[PDB]
């Protein structure tokens, strides 16, 4: 049956990330998709706003939310199992551990930085950056 | 089917009834306390009419209220939970007892 | 945030 | 080991003195800065209900 | 009294010695438990 | 109207029916707590 | 206590510092805020705590020690409703995965009894609890908790597997009966319907159609995305993990959690005053997600796996230092500012009002919008 | 044995709360109902958990 712990995990994340995206803000207010800049190139985030926003912001916040806590979650749970595939061979196991979970540590920091550039957007004066 | 199922439990209730003396005070009382509920519903149908509906309710909730911490006490004391002993299992159901009924006093004003 | 008109 | 049991025991006493430090820290910036009043709408409201308490009697709140 | 930026001081102080303990705790409880 | 100026319950027959079934029940449960540490199993 | 009663105490501890200097909860509690708000969030986890140890424990004092603090809670706050509907809904879910025991009949019985008899001593709350939609949800779980547990008692004695769905068509016709009792008694008009705030979190267009001025007051509208991330800095990202790592453990206290955590997420996204009710859950789950994190590499018990431990808890604790600086800052530029003198002091308010006390008359009338009526 | 007195304790609170909430049923007031609750208590409190450790 689907009665299966992951897809109602799945879903009740994938739900959450989705209100605090500001999902139902683009919806009880009606909010221009995205706009245009001086070129004509679509600006995704409507800057220092902070009560404001486009819609494509939601679905970019969507993905930098689910991207981090997937690389938590899989920092967490997944670590063997990604051992086990990527790298079969089972010759050494600590290095290729140490290896991938500094790997998740460092994509977590970059992900967050990225976080903190697109708030940086919306207030242009916020003191810790994080670069 | 039912007709069946009903002489089994029957069965079954009248063995531990007897087997164990105080698994029968609770029952007894629990029965009583239903009566009791239903004469005052009796009366408000009798009347048509709920005039004091805080009295009404404080005597009807302390009947509801009594039977459910009865048999709470009796699922608690036919299988011990894990933490909880017999004794225990008394202390606090006389202390929930008393604060349900000063509430109760407190209500029908 | 208060309660106050906006 | 009971002296770790011993060492967690103080080390909890120690953060939680931190604990309320901190939170009474920041909690006291407009006091410091300006003066101790009372802030916002309804909080006023409340106020007086106190004083109404704090000045009469329970009954007569 | 204590001035604004003392208090500011006295805050974040406050702030990082309970983070410190606290990760402190947690090195000690997972290592030995 | 404050709290205590109200018809106290004792002067309401409905209310009589009523203080009659708490009271019962009181005095009931003190008869249970009773017998339930004297009688032995 | 609470998070001391889901994972560990640990955890209990990450979570006791994440919510004290987390600007959300600091936003409605900085010194000189004086509304309910201030005791009621502390009323609610103490509740929530005899709540999760009365139900996984199963005794009676617990749960009378939640009855009191609910009581406690209906006294001092309106938004008592919320654990009125999240306490029967944790019972109904914990029905439905088939993890029914006598600890839950236990439990809710003794805590909605002496509550429910409790909180209608306060004189604004009256009879709402027996004829009012929102206190509905806790009087079906608690006839239907009664249903559930004959059920076991003729679950023994059929001894077979007849019982299956025996049990199963009979949930479904008393749960489709209630339901459509409760509406046909509404529309009678014997209970009472929906409050007109609690619809309006369904029907998001409908305060502006009919009532207006809840449609005027800034603290009812929507939050966008900056706001979820100058409240909870850091947290916000880590909290929907704990979420998946707390489902992936299917626990009693982790369903409680979980939809705590969906309903709350969704409320404060429809409502930006309803954003403190999900600043403690997300500390919880924030405590949780770290210290499973930490539990992975802080226990030092070989160079990479040094060095692999170093650099992730090194990084995790960067942020944690991180939030400390964010949340200060924080707290001084935004949350700290007093509303009866405007910094520049402009001292034009109390100048006012304090006129209007020394030169006019004690029984004048003074006719103002309805924003200053307290203040005067 | 000895411990009928303890038993006779605590039939004594027993009663005696109910006695306490039928003095307020009656017209007393709340903080006279508190301080009785207190004082009946305290030594209640001690002798009926004697006598339920004793019995048992
Ligand atoms: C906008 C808004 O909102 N508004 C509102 C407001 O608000 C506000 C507030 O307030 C503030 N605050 C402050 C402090 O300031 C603020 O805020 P905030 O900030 O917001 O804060 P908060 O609130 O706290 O927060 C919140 C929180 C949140 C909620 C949170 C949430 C969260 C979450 C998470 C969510 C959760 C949930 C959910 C759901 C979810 C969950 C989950 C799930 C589900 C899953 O701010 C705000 C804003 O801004 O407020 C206010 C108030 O305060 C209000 O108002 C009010 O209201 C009410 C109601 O209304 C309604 O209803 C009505 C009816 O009732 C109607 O009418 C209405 O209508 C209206 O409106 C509409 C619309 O608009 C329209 O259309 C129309 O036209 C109209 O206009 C409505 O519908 C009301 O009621 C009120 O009024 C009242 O009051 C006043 C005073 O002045 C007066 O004047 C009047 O008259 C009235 O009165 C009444 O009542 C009272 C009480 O209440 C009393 O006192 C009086 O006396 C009266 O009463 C009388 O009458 C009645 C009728 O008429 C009756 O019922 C009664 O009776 C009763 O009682 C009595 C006394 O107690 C008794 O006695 C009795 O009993 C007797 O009798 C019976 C019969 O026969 C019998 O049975 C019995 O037995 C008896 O008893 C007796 O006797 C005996 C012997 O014989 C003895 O023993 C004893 O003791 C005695 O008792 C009973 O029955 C009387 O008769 C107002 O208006 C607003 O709205
Ligand atoms: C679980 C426990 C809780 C943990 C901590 C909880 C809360 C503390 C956190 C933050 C508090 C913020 C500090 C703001 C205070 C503003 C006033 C100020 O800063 O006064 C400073 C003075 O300072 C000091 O010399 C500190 C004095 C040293 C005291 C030693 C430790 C305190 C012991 C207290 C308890 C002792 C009882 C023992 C047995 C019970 C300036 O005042 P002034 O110039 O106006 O003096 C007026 C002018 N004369 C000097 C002439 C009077
Ligand atoms: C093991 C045994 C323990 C017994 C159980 C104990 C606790 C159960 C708790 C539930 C109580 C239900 C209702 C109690 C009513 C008390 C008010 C009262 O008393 O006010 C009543 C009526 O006002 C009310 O309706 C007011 C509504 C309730 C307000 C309660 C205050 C809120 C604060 C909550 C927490 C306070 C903590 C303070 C510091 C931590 C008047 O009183 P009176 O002076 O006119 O009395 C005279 C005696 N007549 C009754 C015969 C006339
Ligand atoms: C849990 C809910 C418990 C329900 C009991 C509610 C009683 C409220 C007591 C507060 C009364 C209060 O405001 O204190 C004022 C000052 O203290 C006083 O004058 C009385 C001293 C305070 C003793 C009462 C202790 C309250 C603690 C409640 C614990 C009860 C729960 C037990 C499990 C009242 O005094 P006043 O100015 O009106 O004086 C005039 C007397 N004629
Ligand atoms: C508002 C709801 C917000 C709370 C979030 C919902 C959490 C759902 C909890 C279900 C967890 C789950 O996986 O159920 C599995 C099976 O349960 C079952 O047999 C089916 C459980 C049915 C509950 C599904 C939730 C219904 C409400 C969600 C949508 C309602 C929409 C209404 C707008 C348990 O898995 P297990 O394997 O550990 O158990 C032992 C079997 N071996
Ligand atoms: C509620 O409607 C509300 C709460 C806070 C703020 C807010 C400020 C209000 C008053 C201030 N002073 C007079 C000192 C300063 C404020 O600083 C803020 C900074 C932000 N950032 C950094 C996005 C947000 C809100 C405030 C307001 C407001 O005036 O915007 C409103
Ligand atoms: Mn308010």
């Amino acid at each position: 049956i689907i009665s299966s712990r992951i897809i109602w995990a799945t879903l009740s994340t994938f739900f959450i990330i989705c209100m605090i995206s500001a999902y139902m803000f683009n919806q009880i207010r009606n909010t221009q998709l995205a706009g245009v800049g001086p070129k004509g190139e679509v600006m995704y985030f409507l800057p220092n706003e902070f009560q404001h926003q486009f819609a494509i912001e939601t679905q970019v916040m969507v993905l930098i939310y689910g991207t981090l806590a997937a690389l938590v979650v899989v920092l967490v749970k997944g670590i063997q199992f990604l051992r086990s595939h990527l790298y079969p061979e089972t010759k050494k196991a600590y290095f290729i551990d140490a290896i991938l979970a500094s790997f998740c540590a460092l994509f977590i920091y970059v992900f967050f930085a990225a976080l903190t550039t697109v708030f940086t957007i919306k207030s242009p004066a916020y003191p810790f950056p994080l670069l | 089917d039912f007709q069946e199922t009903f002489k089994t439990s029957k069965r079954a209730y009248f063995a531990q009834i007897e087997k164990y003396p105080k698994l029968k005070l609770i029952d007894t009382f629990c029965f009583f306390l239903v009566l009791l509920g239903v004469i005052q519903c009796t009366f408000i149908i009798l009347i048509r009419d709920n005039f004091p509906f805080n009295a009404f309710l404080a005597g009807f909730i302390i009947c509801v209220g009594q039977f459910v911490l009865l048999m709470s006490l009796r699922l608690q004391l036919c299988n011990s939970f894990p933490g909880i002993s017999k004794n225990r299992a008394f202390a606090e159901f006389i202390v929930a007892s008393l604060i349900l009924h000063f509430v109760c006093l407190h209500f029908i004003n | 945030y208060a309660a106050a008109t906006s | 080991s009971c002296v770790l049991s011993v060492f967690q025991t103080i080390l909890k006493l120690v953060i939680f003195v931190a604990i309320f430090g901190a939170a009474i820290s920041s909690r006291l910036f407009a006091v410091i800065k300006f003066e101790s009043i009372i802030h916002e709408f309804d909080p006023w409201f409340n106020y007086r209900a106190t004083k109404y308490l704090v000045n009469n009697s329970f009954y007569k709140f | 009294m204590i001035s604004d930026e003392q208090l500011n001081s006295l805050a974040i102080t406050f702030g990082i010695v309970m983070m410190t303990l606290i990760v402190i705790y947690h090195a000690v409880d997972s290592t030995m438990s | 109207l404050a709290n205590d100026e109200y018809p106290r319950s004792w002067e309401i027959s409905n209310s009589w029916v009523y203080i009659s079934a708490i009271c019962g029940v009181i005095v009931a449960w003190i008869f249970f707590v009773v017998s339930f540490v004297t009688t032995s199993s | 206590e609470f998070t001391k009663e889901i994972k560990d105490a640990s955890a209990g501890l990450l979570a006791a510092g994440f919510i004290a200097i987390v600007p959300g909860y600091i936003s409605r509690s900085v010194a000189g805020s004086y509304d309910n708000e201030a005791i009621a969030i502390t009323l609610l986890m103490v509740t929530f705590m005899f709540w999760i140890k009365a139900q996984k424990t199963g005794s009676i004092m617990h749960a009378t020690c939640a009855a009191l603090f609910y009581f406690y809670m209906v006294s001092a706050w309106g938004g008592y409703v919320f654990i009125t509907n999240l306490i029967p809904l944790h019972v109904f879910l914990l029905i439905l995965m088939g993890r029914y025991s006598s600890k839950l009949y236990s439990a809710y019985t003794t805590w909605y009894a002496i509550g429910t008899v409790a909180s209608m001593q306060i004189p604004f709350v009256g009879f709402l609890p027996i004829r009012s939609n929102d206190h509905m949800a806790a009087l079906g779980v608690f006839g239907l908790i009664q249903i559930v547990a004959f059920g076991d008692f003729v679950k023994g004695q059929i001894s077979t597997a007849k019982f299956k769905v025996i049990m199963m068509v009979s949930l479904f016709l008393i749960l489709v009966l209630g339901v459509v009792g409760l509406s046909a008694l509404t529309y009678m008009g014997l209970i009472a319907p929906w409050t007109g705030r609690f619809y309006s979190l369904w029907d998001t267009n409908y305060a502006k159609i009919h009532i207006p001025i809840i449609a005027s007051v800034s603290e009812h509208q929507p939050v966008s995305w900056p706001a979820f991330f100058f409240d909870t800095h850091f947290l916000i990202w880590l909290f929907p993990a704990g979420v998946f790592l707390l489902f992936l453990d299917l626990k009693d206290e982790h369903v409680f959690v979980i939809a705590y955590s969906v309903l709350c997420s969704y409320f404060a996204g429809v409502m930006v005053r309803l954003m403190l009710t999900l600043t403690p859950v997300i500390c919880v789950s924030a405590a949780v997600a770290l210290s499973k994190i930490f539990d992975i590499y802080l226990d030092f018990k070989k160079p990479a796996a040094l060095l692999a431990k170093l650099i992730v808890s090194g990084s995790f604790i960067f942020y944690l230092y991180l939030f400390v600086f964010h949340s200060t800052w924080v707290t001084r530029t935004a949350y700290s500012s007093p509303s009866v003198v405007l910094p520049s002091l402009i001292d034009d308010f109390r100048e006012a009002y304090y006129w209007l006390r020394m030169n006019s008359d004690e029984d004048s009338k003074v006719a103002a919008w309805w924003d200053y009526g307290y203040q005067i | 044995g000895v411990t009928a007195v303890y038993f006779l304790g605590f039939i004594a609170t027993i009663v005696g709360f109910e006695v306490i909430f039928a003095r307020y049923y009656l017209g007393t007031s709340i903080f006279e109902t508190l301080f009785s609750s207190l004082y009946l208590g305290a030594p209640g409190l001690l002798t009926s958990t004697k006598f339920l450790r004793s019995f048992g």
